[PDB]
């Protein structure tokens, strides 16, 4: 399989003061494959697979 | 292990969540999290807010 | 589990962060694995420094 090719970003970061190294937040945006276990209407009507 | 040192064999990840009461519960002792809740917040005990 | 994957009576399989490399270290970083503790020895590894 082909490598990923991706920004992958540092934004928003910051350099504290007190305290150690810490990831506060992480996203990626590519997923497993998988199928469907669940599916329902949200209370604005959005109907979403899980 | 019996050559006198330890392993790591994982850490429990510990997970708050936005608001507590959006969590829809399951069929069991256990949880699970929805758009009431938003994502979890994963972390480890001990730090931050967990 | 018989599998020594850390559960609860209902299946489930605890999850936590993976322990990787030798020696294993925490590796804090949001991809919760499921914990499983072997049966397999320590294999012996060289010094690396002193």
């Amino acid at each position: 399989a082909t490598a990923a090719t991706f920004s992958l970003s540092f934004l928003n970061s910051m350099q504290q003061n007190t305290g150690a190294n810490n990831i506060v937040a992480t996203n990626q945006n590519g997923y497993k494959p998988g199928d469907l276990v669940s599916y329902q209407i949200n209370n604005d009507g959005t109907v979403v697979g899980n | 292990y019996s050559n006198e040192q330890e392993q790591v064999l994982g850490q429990i990840v510990l997970a708050n969540f936005a608001n507590n009461e959006g969590l829809a519960s399951q069929g069991d002792n256990v949880w699970a999290a929805t758009q009431a809740s938003g994502v979890a917040l994963l972390g480890t005990a001990g730090s931050g807010n967990f | 589990d018989e599998n020594r994957n850390l559960v609860n009576m209902q299946g489930m399989q605890l999850t936590g962060y993976p322990a990787t490399g030798t020696p294993p270290t925490i590796q804090q970083g949001a991809n919760p694995a499921p914990i499983t503790i072997p049966n397999t020895l320590m294999a012996a590894k060289s010094t690396t420094t002193a």
